[PDB]
């Protein structure tokens, strides 16, 4: 999930826009 | 674009700049 | 409600948003 | 006081609410 | 003023806050 | 840099201030 990519990992602006609606 | 750990209220910012007018969903744990 | 920590500036937003017109007093050590 | 019970400890809604004026 | 350890969006808008019209630069590493 | 005055370490608001233009 988002946390776990983007919080305790680090997420590439692409990676963020897959949670996007 | 920062890459950097993006937590908690932070994230929600970036997702509501990133998304735009499409919106988002935050679905922690 | 969120159940995290919460600290410095987050902290006051949790309080002024949660207090409404009551608001509230930060008094750290 | 608040740091020690909410920034480092957890507080819930309950205990916020107890530095509302 | 705060006495605390200041980073990414937080370092940002203590600058914003305390440099006022003047602006300011924020360059990190 | 600002990062390693201020953020790794504690910035005075004058130290602060040498980042404003
Ligand atoms: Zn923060």
């Amino acid at each position: 999930g988002i946390v776990e990519q983007c919080c305790t990992s680090i997420c590439s602006l692409y990676q963020l826009e897959n949670y996007c609606n | 674009f920062v890459n950097q750990h993006l937590c908690g209220s932070h994230l929600v910012e970036a997702l509501y700049l990133v998304c735009g007018e499409r919106g988002f969903f935050y679905t922690p744990k």
